[PDB]
Parts: C-alpha cells; structure tokens; sequence
DNA sequence: GCTTTTTTTTTTCACAATCCCGGTGCCGAGGCCGCTCAATTGGTCGTAGACAGCTCTAGCACCGCTTAAACGCACGTACGGAATC
C-alpha cells in the first residue's frame, strides 16, 4: 500500500522546521501590495523605502507569531490541541490589545 | 592629546557619548563622569551579548555572528531576555519550543 | 565623483573592537551589526532617559555619573546591573586618576 | 498612478499556517485564517497610520524605514536591525 | 425556619456589592507591616510616609482586582466557574509578568 | 516576620469579588499571596532606589508613584 | 511664627475654573482634584515627550505648535484627537489675532 | 477458575525525510587609505549644588477601649473532572 503519515506527524515536522529558521513566512509582494493598500487609506500617492516595507513585515510576522504562541496556550488551557478564534480573542483581551 | 576612552580604559567613545547626552535634551548640564560611566555600561552590555551570540555561532559551526545567534543568546539567557523583553530582533526567529501535550506518547 | 554620501555614525567599530576582545576568531554579519547598533542606541536612550528623570525628580540641573548609576540599577536585572555598576565605577575611577 | 486591489487575501492560508507553525501550533480551526487576517489588518493599520504621520510631519512623500521604526517603538513593539 | 442561600448566591451578592464600592479591601495595618517587612530586605531602618503606604495599597489592590478579572476569563475559557492557580499563571504568562 | 499571612483569605476573596470572580479554589489564596509579594518587591525596590538616590531615610508618596510609572502601572491621585 | 510649606504648584485653580464653565453649581473632592492634577501632568508629559522626539527625529531645535499637533494626533484616539486639534488650532489662531 | 475475544505492548521490516559531508562559486566582511569634521587642549567665567545650621513637621511608639472582622468548625450542594460516545 502507499505511505501516509498520521494526522499531526507532519504538522510537528513543520513546527520544527519553522522554529529552526528565520526566513519571512509571508510572500513578499502580496505583503507589499497590502501595505500600499492600507497606506492609501491615510495618504494617497505615497512611496515606501523597501527597508520600510521589510521592517513592516519583520514586525508583522513577529507579532502574529507571538499571538499564536499566546493563542496555543489559550487552547491548551481549554484542554484542546486546536486553536480557534475564541483562543485568539482571549490572548488579545488579556494582552490589552482590544477591550 | 589623548582620548577620554583610553583615559578610562575603554573602547566605546566616551567623547561621542558625552556629546549625545548634551545634545539629546536629557539635562542642561552633564557631569564629566556620566559619559565615562554610561560608555562603560554600554561596553559591558555589548560585550556580554557578543560572548553569548559568539558561542551560539561557534555552536552552529559558523565563523560570523548573524541575527539568529543574537536571538538565541538573548532569548536563552534569563536576564538579557528581560532587558530585551519588548524587543523584536529582525531575522532572529524563535527558540525551538513545542508544547509538551502536542507530542505523541513517547514509549 | 558626483557627491560623496553624507556621514552616518555608528557604533560598528566599537562593537568590532569589543568582539575581538571576547571572540577573536569570531566575526559578524551586516544585519547582525545593525542589531547591535539598535541595541546600543536602545540602552542609551533608556539609561539617559532614566537619568534625565532622576535629575529632574530631584530638582538637579545635572546628570552626573550618580544619575547614570541609579538609572542602571533601576533599568538592569540583577547580575547584569552589578557588572554594569562595576565596569562603570572602575572606569570612572581610572579616568579620574589619569586626569 | 493606480489605486490598489483587494490584497488582504494574499495573506494566504499556507502563510498563516506557517506562521502558526513557528508559534508551536499543531492543529488549526478552519475559522482561524480569516480571523488572523483581520488581526493582521488592524495591526498594519495601526503601525502604518503612525508611520505615515511621522512621514507627513517631516513633509516627505516617501515613508522611510525609520518612520516604521519610530511608529513601532511608539506602539511598544520595538524593532531592532533597521536603524535608530 | 432554617433558611440558607444555595452555593454561589451570596458570592454573586458580594460581587455586586464590592464592584459598587471603592474602599480598600485589604486591612491596612497588615498591609503596612508587609510593606515594611519587604522594605527591610532592600534598606534597613526605613521610614514611610503614610500616603506612600496608601499609594502602594491602592496600586496593589488595583493590580490584583484586575488580575482576577483576567483570571476569571481564563477560568471561563476552560469551561469553569471556579478560578484556579493555573488560570492566574496563564493570565500572567500572556500579560508577560513571567515566562 | 511572616506578614504575608496578614493577607487573609477574606481580603483576598473580596478583591476577587470586585474582579467579578464567583468561585475560588483553595490553592489560590497562596498563589495570590506570592504574586502580590512579587508585585510589591518590584515596586518597593524601585521606590526605595529613588529614596536612596535623593539621600533620604523616609520613603515618600512620590517615590512610590515614580516607581509605579516605571513599572507601567501609573497612579493618579498621589502627586503625579 | 510658622511659614514652612514649600510652595508647590498645581493646576487646581484652572481645574476649578474649567469646572465652573461646564457645571457651575458642582464642586470637587480633594482626592478628585489630585487625580485631575496627575491627569493633566500625565498628558502634558506625554504630548511634550512626543513633540520632543518629533523635533529631535527631524533634526530640529524647536518644539513648535506643529509638533504639539503631530504628537496629539499620535497620542489621542480618533474623536478626542479631532476635537483636541480643532481646539488647539482655534486657540492659536485666536492668539495670533490678539497680539 | 475458564475462555474467548479485544486490547497493549513488542518485533519485523520498508520508506521517506532529515542530516551531513565535500565541492563549487559568489559577494560582502574586513581592512587599508585619505580626508574631514568632531573630539581635545588649554584658556576664562558663572553658578549649581555641597555643606552647615536651624525649624518643626510628620513619622514613630505605646495604651486602652469597642467593635467589626477573622477564624474554625458542621454540613451539603453544585461543580470539576474522569469516562464514554
Ligand atoms: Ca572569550
Ligand atoms: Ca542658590
Ligand atoms: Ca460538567
Ligand atoms: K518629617
């Protein structure tokens, strides 16, 4: 028969991979476009120094990565393995991010 | 004519530091010890990090320190970590850490 | 040739010098050095700021090495604080007697 | 020149799954991905608005890496390795 | 005439009662002694202004009430009504008062 | 000197009432106590550090208030 | 003969003045007054510091009403910001127009 | 105690991913160098703040009341957490 890893066993592989590495995990252009998309909403016809778009990405990915950390702890607090939007909202509530 | 750093036994520029103090609107007047003390503390903290980063670079069989090495040094060291609690190292990644309950049953 | 690039200061040489005192055979990446530069600048503003406030809270016009010290005690964690307080003190004591 | 598309979707499911891998997450609800985007969006709004203000104050038409950095430090999210 | 409120019913009354009021909930002297006890470990034969002990209490209690609020949510996140050590540790882990 | 026990169960309950808490495990009263201790250490240390820098033997409201602010827990109504 | 209390400033006369504008029949407890006074001082110091950084970031020696405004858009939330700016502008416009 | 079925734990490989080396090539660390501007020296001048002296404030210690609050036990209900689906 064909091989097939049990549900979770690649997920853990992925975890080990991505914690071991430093490379940015969102695709660089879509991020770029999104930044400019959001930029507009405040001021039209604006330029960005790449270094500024990159500094935004580093900062984003970092924020999101920590949020998952806090989130996973909220899931595990509710005797789950599966993160949910209710987990995120708690992290963010406790963090002070939103009310 | 000799450097205030060499007079204090230091690498960091006592003179630069003194100027940044005056010029940074921290106070009207700046004691002559201040930049000597401040420059030394900045040197001590730089050195502490460079020992550790360096070790975590040697560990990786890499001759040059990179951000990862800094991150590993800092995050793995109780105190450095606190000091840099709300700091984000670019290109640093995170410490290998998989919560226990997410591993399968070991034997 | 055209216009030469305007002077941007850095702690880079002083980081290097330090580096070779600690790990001679160890060197350092462009991005790494940028991080060191952020870190030094960071802790400048932190300590300077705390000393500013110390002086101003005591109706002092002067940031002396006393301010820088108390500041460092307020701002550094235990073992880091001590060594800081030593190396600062050492280095003033030397500076003083070398006039 | 041109007004931009609807890009927020470019923060793909793969990417969001990868980021939550870096965070030690093993299993992921279906609903996570869109919720993340909203969070990510609000984050970028908040920083960029602040950055653009630093831009606007300096009367420049080009957001600098330092604008981002100053904003990010304002937001309590201090970033090393891009200046200041 | 053996009249008893069922478990949880005065708890609720209490919650209502104390959210409504502003007075400090820790008895003052014991608090004072604790401050002084902790003070000693840093610098002997200290004194305190009475107002400095009150600022400390106002702060501590406020800290605690708040921490409870977040603890309570973490309880409820695990489908509990009863707050437990682990809830407090999560609250603080997410807040970043400890690792 | 073990004044930490002066932070009674009742007083602890009260605080948690005001936090909208309904039911409380027995192990919390000690957990609370530790937390409360750690908080005070961090605030008092800093406060006294301000005291020693102004060369005094008497801790002032301001000392506290200036510490609390360093600690992000800014306090209104004691001379901010 | 006794005359030893310091002389320490406050915003209390202006808190009272502004109070008699919005509610001329109502007064204010001492503790309330001192919360208000901390309040003003807080926000002073917040606005000022940002404006001090705006300048220093843009290599300028002068905090102007341009920096106060930029700080204010940065430091206050949406609708408060709007009215704060609006009131700021008005006040300055009226002062140029007087002398 | 028997006896069969599940059920648990152990055995035997087959595979797939990961790891590790040497090889190859590219580019950025590293350092040299030449010039500039920012630190240093060596002056003077003013006042910040160290210091001594004094006032008197508010911090400390102790006493004895009268409660309100803590405590410590008796009793049971509703809640947490295991098990099952
Ligand atoms: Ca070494
Ligand atoms: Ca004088
Ligand atoms: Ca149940
Ligand atoms: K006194």
């Amino acid at each position: 028969k064909p091989h097939r890893y049990r549900p979770g066993t690649v997920a853990l592989r992925e975890i080990r991979r991505y914690q071991k590495s430093t490379e940015l995990l969102i695709r660089k252009l879509p991020f770029q476009r999104l930044v400019r998309e959001i930029a507009q909403d405040f001021k039209t016809d604006l330029r960005f120094q790449s270094s500024a778009v990159m500094a935004l990405q580093e900062a984003c990915e970092a924020y999101l990565v920590g949020l998952f950390e806090d989130t996973n702890l909220c899931a595990i607090h509710a005797k789950r393995v599966t993160i949910m939007p209710k987990d995120i909202q708690l992290a963010r509530r406790i963090r002070g991010e939103r009310a | 004519a000799k450097t205030r750093s060499s007079r204090a036994g230091l690498q960091f520029p006592v003179g630069r530091v003194h100027r940044l103090l005056r010029k940074g609107n921290y106070s009207e007047r700046v004691g002559a010890g201040a930049p000597v003390y401040l420059a030394a503390v900045l040197e001590y903290l730089t050195a502490e990090i460079l020992e550790l980063a360096g070790n975590a670079a040697r560990d990786n069989k890499k001759t040059r320190i990179i951000p990862r090495h800094l991150q590993l040094a800092i995050r793995n060291d109780e105190e450095l970590n606190k000091l840099l609690g709300r700091v984000t190292i670019a290109q640093g990644g995170v410490l290998p850490n998989i919560q226990a309950v997410l591993l399968p049953k070991k034997t | 040739k055209k216009r030469k690039r305007s002077r941007k200061e850095s702690y880079s040489i002083y980081v290097y010098k330090v580096l070779k005192q600690v790990h001679p055979d160890t060197g350092i990446s462009s991005k790494a050095m940028g991080i060191m530069n952020s870190f030094v600048n960071d802790i400048f503003e932190r300590i300077a700021g705390e000393a500013s406030r110390l002086a101003h809270y005591n109706k002092r016009s002067t940031i002396t090495s006393r301010e820088i010290q108390t500041a460092v005690r307020l701002l550094l964690p235990g073992e880091l604080a001590k060594h800081a307080v030593s190396e600062g003190t050492k280095a003033v004591t030397k500076y003083t007697s070398a006039k | 020149r041109k007004v931009l598309r609807d890009n927020i979707q470019g923060i793909t499911k793969p990417a969001i799954r990868r980021l939550a891998r870096r965070g030690g997450v093993k299993r992921i609800s279906g609903l996570i991905y869109e919720e993340t985007r909203g969070v990510l969006k609000v984050f970028l709004e908040n920083v960029i608005r602040d950055a653009v203000t630093y831009t606007e104050h300096a009367k420049r038409k080009t957001v600098t890496a330092m604008d981002v950095v100053y904003a990010l430090k304002r937001q309590g999210r201090t970033l090393y390795g891009f200046g200041g």
